């Protein structure tokens, strides 16, 4: 792919998301979604191989079905209200269809399989962009339409997402599938807190994006896509393994790291509204995520797996490409707990 | 065999290379000064000075003050024929029972 | 030592929970990645959400 | 030792009084804020929870093709 | 599901044990049908007869669990003359867990199911008594 | 060699200066809680002829 | 979520098409122009909750 | 969403004109010091990742890290203080406007209040 | 409290900027200086605590624990010197950094004035301990030990976080002074029962409680010497401190919910002592003895009488010191013979006289020989339990008999008898090891001389 074409497609994806986030018209929001998907498909199919083609095909099918459902919901809402402005939807059936379409776009359970499938199919940069941006946009739409969301359905989908992410991450071995299930669990947390405080939703989004960027960029730096491939990193650059370990600890919600702040704020907000059982179950279920994070950290940082012989040549040579904002994302993902009251600024 | 692994090394004895070893370091001078600073600081400073400091800490718990106040109250009570210990902690005149 | 500490106290809390989580993880991730299958699951979820949610 | 390393009981006493005042005020403010948030979300007559509505400036009041607009 | 739950809650606790058991059996049958549909969708059966057999097995297991729970809880409450007691729900839940263990032919599964189901049924009864809500409406 | 002594033993002032800074910060925090100074019922007292604050 | 660039910069990207009581070509009125105008003028400036109530 | 939709809110404005009536954060603020500490840590991590002497290489870029973090932290603190002040102002206004919803209660002394005593034995 | 907090955050850069051969010397010297500075916190008042600021305060319960932590750090440094000779400079500095961070988190946890900050720091202590165990442990089971430890603690403590945020929303503040002055009785309902369960179960899993204690042998056996020293002496006391702090708002429901935990704790004392009778591993014996002592502390806290809190505090301090000394002795014996089996090496009194003396003194302090603070705390707890009921005396008596039995059993097995013929690498005891044992044992006798400093705020 030509660099000019690649940057044009990236800017088209970003422009589609910006159009979705700045448009007050349902037709314009749908147009932004269509543009985002259209420009996103080649980014997935950059490195051409049958696995990438299959991942792109599955992603296209899922996103097209979600877009059709979203347009149907828009039309149904227009039928009973005659309004195009994105506000509290005036029809429960249209609201349910919109919620299901946005859940399918985000990856919430039971619409989650395509997330690990595509993430394994595509490369690390494609997975990073996919997760981050393609979860950034529908969450903005949901935050705009929050006041009409059915709490029962939203919380059911959120809890299912958390459980499914935990169990999938427990069983998986591939780094990209682990990241996909982590994304599913964090989206579950965000959508669980969504019907109560969109500010907490945005805070969780920002923290999750920072941690995911840090983890994916560390994986790109180490050029590891499996557990055993990552197990050789300690013999070439042990600093990266330690940074990855602290990032994994933060993603598990362990205090006093940055990952504990979203869970803490969400628990507080949900327990303000006389909801105890849901926060308790959500907090207890994150232990599965922390378990597979710790299992991944054992193989890379806290132990020394056997190495190979060409690693000496690896030592002789030096990394050339420099990651952008990697130290900043590492610091922001582990040491911003004492700056929690900035959520008022985020408000 | 399954790996190109180093054999397990024999444990080194500090007394072999230094019969006067204190067990802190394999360098003789560093070992001697580590022992000296540990002994001096810990034993002398911490033990002796902290022990005498705690022994002569001022009576902020007011044990002696409480004893003197108790003696004064006992003297005043038994001089005037009043009971040594009152029946109630608070004043029933100030306490208003619900009725 | 053996009956209580090494066997039953290990069986109740940590071993049973670990076994349950392992079985659930196998059940969740045992999917074959068939678009027909999980799109049929999507259809079932859509019908359930449309009907049994008021 | 008391003259060199420590201070009188009055300092700690009045610092504790100030701390208690601050903490009691904060607790009262938190309870009041929760009550205000609950009432505002329930009713909608306050500055908070003001969900958007259609602006009236978009309406066109010019005469139309038919008198019965 | 809401209609079935409303019927079950509208039937009085200590009385009408047959109707309570019928409501619980209906709830269990609906749950079993949903589970069977998801299982067939995700793991396809070899043949239509095998799919029908799997659906029947799941539905019968769930309906038996529900019926046993309802009957045991209502009978215990009636004989003890002590309604609004989580112990009746605990007994019903353990009975349902033992029924599941009998259906699966596994003593360990039966014991674990009895314990967990009794605990969660006691929790449900305590929530009914105390006013606990799982999906709380946005309040603050 | 005096520079080498400093270049090797300059880390022995970090803990002492940290202790001094901690004492200074403790005093500065104590100066922010003077709302009830010489105002408690138990220790309310007329100031001495040469005195402005009961405690610092 | 909603960066109101249109309101910030004074643009009209889609607010013309948002409602059917706005400026139409050749002043063609909508089917329910009067009802929509009355509803908008009632619900304007009081918030979503009060508008619905 | 609570604050969004507040009357008089100009979109995409980090600090409105009414925020200038509040005391700006002191340059010796502990939060600003923590932001500078985060910048210094980011510089050290940059040196470690790029395989340079951690505490002695790239002094100019470490200084730039610290300066950028301090700058953004100062503006973030200003916005945070403005938001909290606005929240308190709205709360007090609503409490004033709804006295029947926020009434004063009688203060009974503990001599009048009857409370049950539970012995510990 | 900043005068103690800042010197640790200065220990960090000093450790990372010191020379390769001076790290241990600098760390030990400045840790001793910080301990001397922290000795000033023992000057507590009689009525109210020391309120330094809105964030940190010191009480008669917090001060001895802070002094114990600041005193325990340099001993861990000495043990690390012992077992980390061949490590690289960067890894040694990382180990010292982990120890320093753990000490700082413990200090802030003990001096925190609010329950949520207390929870944050008390959970923050998990990371350094897990890293130390799973990174510098010697055997394969260190990963499993770390997993068990972390997940037991988190499964205990998450409902505590939910309960804490609920309590703040309901009452207004989590400040300890406010929740003590504004305390109101807890009604006997299911919701209050479950809140009580959340808080108490969190601290009991941390304590640990019998039945929730397997993580303790797993982690203590497989941890390095410094990790074992900090796990047994200080990290076990977080649960006791929390229970002594959190029970202010749980009355009178504690009078009704304490029965299962009291029975569990007493029968756990009995069971763990009996387990100690037949242990083939020395570290496991010490770990189970720690479990028994913590169960006794649990009984004291649950009965919750003024004579039981003083005994609880004294027993916590005494057990911390005694367990640290026992672990150090066991580690010396292990480093001599590279095996934890107790019957492998014998005749150690013939081969090493001074270590035999240290073993005798440590085992005498373990079995609560009067007038040691171990016995002071145990006797206060026993008297309070006797006032509570008159069969607790039977249970305490049999527990005490079995405790003496297994203490003297391990002493006789390790030190007395005929030396193993084929073990010919028993070098004379090092001055470092002798000084470590002396620094462990002398403060115990000094606290015996002056016992009012460790009897808590109810003295
Ligand atoms: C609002 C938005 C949404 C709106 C939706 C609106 C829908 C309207 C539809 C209108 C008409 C549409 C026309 C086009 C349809 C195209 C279908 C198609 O292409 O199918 C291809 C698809 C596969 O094509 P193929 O690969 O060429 O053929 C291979 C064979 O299928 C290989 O088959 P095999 O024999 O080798 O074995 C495999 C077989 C194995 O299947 C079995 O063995 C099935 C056994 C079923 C036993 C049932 C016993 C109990 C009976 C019911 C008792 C209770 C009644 C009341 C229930 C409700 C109470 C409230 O698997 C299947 O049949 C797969 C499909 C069914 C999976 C099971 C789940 C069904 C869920 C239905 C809804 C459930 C809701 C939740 C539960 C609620 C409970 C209260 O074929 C089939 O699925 C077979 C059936 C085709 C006809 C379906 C007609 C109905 C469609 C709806
Ligand atoms: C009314 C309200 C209903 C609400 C929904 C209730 C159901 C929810 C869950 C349905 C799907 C469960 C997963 C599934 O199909 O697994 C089987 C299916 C195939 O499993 P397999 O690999 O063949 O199993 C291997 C075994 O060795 C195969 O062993 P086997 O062939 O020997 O199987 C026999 C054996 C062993 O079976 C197995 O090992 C597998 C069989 C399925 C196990 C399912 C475990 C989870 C149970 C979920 C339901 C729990 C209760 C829900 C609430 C009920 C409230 C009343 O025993 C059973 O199968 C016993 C089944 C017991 C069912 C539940 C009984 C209690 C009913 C409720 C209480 C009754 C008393 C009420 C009184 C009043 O699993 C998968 O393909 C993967 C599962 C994981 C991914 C799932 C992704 C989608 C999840 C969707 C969840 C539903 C969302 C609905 C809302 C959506 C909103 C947007
Ligand atoms: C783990 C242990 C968890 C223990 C949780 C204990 C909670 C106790 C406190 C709450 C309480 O008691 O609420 C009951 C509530 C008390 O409130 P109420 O005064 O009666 O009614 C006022 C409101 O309407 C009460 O309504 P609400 O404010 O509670 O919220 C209503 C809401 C929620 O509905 C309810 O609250 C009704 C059900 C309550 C009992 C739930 C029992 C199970 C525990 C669930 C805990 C939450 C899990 C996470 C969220 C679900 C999604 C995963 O929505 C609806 O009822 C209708 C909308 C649809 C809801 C979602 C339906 C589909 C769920 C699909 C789940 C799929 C899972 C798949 C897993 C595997 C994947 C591979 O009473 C009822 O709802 C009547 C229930 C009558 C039958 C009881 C049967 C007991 C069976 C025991 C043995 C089960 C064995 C299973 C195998
Ligand atoms: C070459 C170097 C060149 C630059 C040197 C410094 C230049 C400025 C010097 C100066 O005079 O600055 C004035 C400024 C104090 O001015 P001030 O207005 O008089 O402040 C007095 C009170 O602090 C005023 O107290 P307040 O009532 O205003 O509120 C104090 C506090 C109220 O909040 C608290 O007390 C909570 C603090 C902890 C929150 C998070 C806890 C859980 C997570 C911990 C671990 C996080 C990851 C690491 O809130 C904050 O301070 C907010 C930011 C907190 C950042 C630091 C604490 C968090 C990290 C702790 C790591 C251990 O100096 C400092 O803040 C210096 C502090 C650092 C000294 C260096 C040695 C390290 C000490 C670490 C202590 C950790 C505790
Ligand atoms: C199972 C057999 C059994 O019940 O043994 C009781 C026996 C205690 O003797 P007990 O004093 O006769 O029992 C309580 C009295 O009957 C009656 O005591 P009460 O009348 O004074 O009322 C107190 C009762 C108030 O009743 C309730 O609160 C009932 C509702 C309980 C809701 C579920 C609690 C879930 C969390 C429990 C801890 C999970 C870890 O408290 C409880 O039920 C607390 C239950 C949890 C105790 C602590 C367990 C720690 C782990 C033990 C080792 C596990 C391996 O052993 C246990 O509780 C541990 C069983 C471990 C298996
Ligand atoms: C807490 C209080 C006690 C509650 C826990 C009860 C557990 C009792 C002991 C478990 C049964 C003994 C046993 O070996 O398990 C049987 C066997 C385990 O498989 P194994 O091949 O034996 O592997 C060894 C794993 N331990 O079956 C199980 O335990 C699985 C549990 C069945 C799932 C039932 C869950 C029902 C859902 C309840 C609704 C929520
Ligand atoms: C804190 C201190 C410690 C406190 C806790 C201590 C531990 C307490 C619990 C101990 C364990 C009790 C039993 C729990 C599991 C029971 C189920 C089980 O073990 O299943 C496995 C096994 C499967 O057997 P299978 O493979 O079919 O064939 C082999 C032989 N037939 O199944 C079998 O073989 C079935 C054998 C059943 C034999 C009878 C069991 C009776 C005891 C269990 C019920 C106790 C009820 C207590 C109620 C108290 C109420 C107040």
């Amino acid at each position: 792919m030509n660099p000019i074409i690649y940057t044009t497609l990236i800017m088209t994806v970003m422009s589609g998301t910006m159009l979705v986030m700045i448009s007050s018209h349902w037709l314009l929001i749908w147009i932004g979604f269509e543009m985002n998907l259209l420009a996103m498909i080649p980014v997935l199919m950059k490195n051409f191989n049958p696995r990438a083609t299959e991942a792109a095909t599955k992603y296209f099918l899922t996103q097209a079905t979600a877009s059709m459902m979203l347009m149907m919901a828009i039309i149904i809402n227009l039928l009973y209200s005659g309004q195009w402005t994105i506000t509290k939807m005036f029809n429960p059936v249209a609201m349910t269809m919109m919620t299901m379409a946005l859940a399918m776009k985000l990856g919430l359970s039971p619409f989650h399989f395509w997330v690990p499938e595509v993430t394994q199919g595509i490369s690390l940069q494609a997975g990073l962009l996919l997760l981050t941006w393609q979860k950034l946009a529908p969450l903005s739409v949901l935050c705009q339409i929050s006041q009409s969301i059915n709490p029962n359905l939203m919380l059911t989908m959120a809890m299912l997402s958390i459980l499914i992410g935990g169990w999938g991450g427990l069983n998986q071995t591939q780094l990209r599938k682990i990241m996909a299930y982590s994304s599913i669990a964090h989206m579950g947390w965000m959508t669980a807190v969504l019907p109560y405080n969109t500010t907490m939703t945005i805070l969780n989004l920002l923290i999750y994006i920072t941690m995911t960027l840090a983890m994916f960029m560390l994986l790109i730096h180490s050029s590891a896509t499996t557990t055993l491939s990552l197990s050789h990193t300690w013999n070439k650059m042990p600093v990266i393994t330690s940074l990855m370990m602290v990032t994994l600890l933060s993603m598990g919600g362990l205090p006093p790291l940055s990952g504990f702040m979203p869970k803490w704020m969400i628990i507080q907000e949900m327990t303000k509204n006389e909801s105890i059982i849901m926060p308790t179950l959500m907090a207890m279920t994150a232990l599965l995520n922390l378990y597979f994070y710790m299992r991944l950290a054992y193989s890379s940082s806290l132990t020394m797996f056997p190495s190979t012989n060409n690693m000496k040549m690896k030592w002789q040579f030096e990394h050339t490409k420099q990651m952008k904002l990697l130290p900043t994302m590492i610091v922001l993902s582990t040491l911003v707990l004492p700056m929690t009251p900035a959520l008022s600024s985020l408000n | 065999i399954r790996l190109q692994e180093d054999p397990d090394p024999e444990d080194e004895n500090l007394y072999e290379k230094n019969p006067d070893s204190h067990g802190y370091d394999k360098d003789p001078i560093v070992d001697l000064w580590n022992m000296r600073v540990v002994f001096f600081f810990g034993f002398s400073i911490v033990l002796v000075l902290g022990s005498t400091f705690v022994a002569y800490l001022p009576d902020y718990r007011m044990q002696e003050w409480a004893r003197r106040e108790a003696e004064r109250l006992v003297k005043y009570r038994e001089a005037n024929g009043l009971p040594l210990m009152e029946s109630n902690c608070f004043d029933p005149n100030k306490i208003q029972l619900p009725e | 030592s053996s009956l209580l500490d090494l066997i039953w106290l290990e069986t109740i809390l940590p071993k049973t929970t670990s076994f349950i989580q392992m079985k659930m993880s196998i059940m969740v991730s045992n999917q074959k990645g068939l678009i027909k299958l999980y799109f049929l699951s999507f259809l079932i979820t859509i019908m359930i959400s449309m009907t049994l949610f008021n | 030792i008391a003259r060199t390393f420590y201070d009188g009981p009055e300092k700690n006493y009045e610092k504790t009084m100030a701390i208690l005042q601050i903490e009691a005020e904060k607790a009262e403010l938190r309870l009041k804020e929760l009550e205000v948030r609950r009432l505002m979300r329930a009713r909608g007559d306050g500055p908070w929870y003001q969900y958007p509505t259609i602006d009236k400036a978009l309406i066109d009041h010019s005469p139309k093709t038919t008198p019965d607009n | 599901a809401k209609t079935l739950l409303h019927k079950y809650s509208d039937i009085p606790e200590g009385t009408e044990c047959h109707r309570k058991a019928y409501a619980s059996t209906s709830i269990g049958g609906a749950t079993g049908l949903i589970v069977s549909a998801y299982s067939i969708a995700l793991k396809p059966p070899a043949s239509f007869l095998e799919g029908v057999a799997r659906t029947g097995r799941y539905t019968f297991t769930s309906a038996a669990i529900g019926a046993i729970f309802g009957l045991t809880s209502c009978i215990s409450a009636q004989v003890r003359e002590k309604p609004d007691d989580p112990l009746n729900y605990f007994i019903g839940g353990c009975a349902g867990g033992l029924t599941l263990g009998a259906r699966t032919r596994s003593y360990g599964i039966g014991a674990a199911a009895c314990a967990y189901m009794g605990l969660t049924a006691a929790l449900v009864k305590m929530g009914q008594l105390e006013g606990w809500q799982v999906f709380a409406e946005p309040k603050v | 060699n005096v520079l080498q002594i400093v270049r090797d033993h300059w880390v022995h002032i970090l803990v002492p200066v940290g202790f001094v800074f901690g004492c200074y910060l403790d005093r500065r925090s104590d100066e922010k809680l003077t709302a009830f100074r010489n105002k408690s019922l138990l220790f309310k007292r007329e100031l001495r002829p040469n005195e402005e604050v009961t405690w610092k | 979520p909603f960066f109101d660039v249109q309101k910030r910069l004074g643009l009209d990207l889609d607010r013309w098409m948002t409602i059917q009581s706005a400026e139409q070509p050749h002043k063609i009125p909508g089917r329910c122009h009067a009802f929509e105008k009355e509803w908008i003028e009632c619900a304007h400036g009081i918030g979503g909750i009060r508008a619905e109530k | 969403t609570m604050m969004s939709g507040r009357p008089g809110r100009v979109p995409l404005q980090f600090l409105p004109n009414e925020a200038r009536s509040l005391p700006p954060p002191k340059l010796t603020d502990p939060r600003l010091v923590y932001m500078g500490f985060l910048g210094y840590c980011s510089g050290l991590i940059d040196n470690a990742i790029r395989r340079r002497p951690v505490v002695s290489a790239g002094l100019h870029r470490q200084l730039l890290y610290v300066t950028s973090f301090v700058f953004f932290g100062y503006y973030l603190l200003k916005r945070q203080d403005y938001m909290y002040a606005l929240r308190d102002h709205d709360m007090f206004a609503y409490v004033k406007s709804h006295p029947e919803d926020f009434p004063e209660k009688d203060k009974k002394t503990y001599g009048e209040i009857l409370e049950e005593f539970h012995p510990v034995r | 409290m900043l005068k103690i907090i800042i010197p640790t955050t200065m220990l960090l850069p000093m450790t990372w900027m010191s020379k390769h051969n001076m790290i241990w010397i600098n760390a030990t010297v400045h840790s001793l200086l910080i301990s001397l500075i922290s000795l000033s916190l023992l000057n507590q008042l009689g009525e109210n605590s020391l309120n330094f600021s809105l964030t940190f305060f010191s009480d008669s319960l917090s001060a001895p624990l802070l002094v114990l932590t600041t005193w325990l750090l340099p001993l861990m440094l000495m043990a690390s010197q012992s077992h980390l000779s061949k490590e690289t400079t960067t890894r040694k500095k990382l180990y010292i950094t982990m120890l320093i961070l753990l000490q700082l988190f413990l200090i802030m946890t003990f001096t925190a004035t609010e329950l949520i900050l207390f929870y944050i720091l008390f959970e923050a202590t998990l990371v350094p301990t897990l890293i130390i165990i799973t990174r510098w442990g010697n055997q394969t089971e260190r990963l499993n030990a770390g997993l068990y430890f972390l997940f037991y603690t988190l499964a205990g403590s998450l409902p505590l976080l939910v309960a804490l945020v609920y309590i703040q929303n309901t009452t207004g503040s989590l400040n300890f002074l406010i929740i003590h002055y504004w305390s109101h009785p807890l009604s006997n309902s299911w919701s209050n029962i479950f809140m009580w369960l959340a808080c108490i179960m969190a601290f009991m899993v941390k304590m640990p409680l019998y039945g929730l204690h397997l993580w303790l042998p797993k982690a203590h056996v497989e941890a390095p010497i410094a990790g074992s020293m900090v796990l047994a002496a200080v990290l076990l006391k977080l649960g006791g401190y929390g229970m002594m702090r959190i029970t202010t708002i749980l009355n009178p429901l504690t009078n009704y919910m304490a029965y299962p935990f009291l029975m569990l704790s007493m029968w756990g004392m009995i069971m763990t002592s009996s387990i100690c009778l037949r242990q083939t591993d020395l570290k496991s014996l010490i770990a189970y003895s720690s479990v028994s002592h913590m169960a006794l502390v649990i009984v004291a806290i649950m009965i919750q009488t003024p004579w039981s809190f003083m005994g609880a505090t004294a027993l916590m301090i005494a057990h911390g010191l005694t367990s640290s000394m026992l672990f150090c002795l066991a580690n010396t014996n292990y480093e001599r013979v590279h095996s934890r089996t107790m019957i492998l090496a014998r005749g150690l009194q013939t081969l090493l006289p001074l270590m035999a003396t240290w073993w005798l003194v440590a085992s005498l302090t373990n079995l609560a020989l009067p007038p040691s603070i171990n016995l002071i705390g145990e006797l206060f707890i026993i008297t309070a339990s006797f006032s509570w009921s008159n069969i607790t005396i039977i249970l305490m008596g049999m527990n005490m008999m079995i405790t003496a039995l297994y203490s003297l059993y391990m002493l006789i097995t390790t030190q007395r008898g005929k030396y193993t013929h084929h073990i010919n690498n028993i070098k004379p005891s090092f001055t470092r090891e002798n000084a470590l044992m002396a620094l462990h044992i002398l403060p115990l006798l000094l606290l015996t001389l002056n016992p009012k400093m460790i009897l808590g705020p109810l003295y």
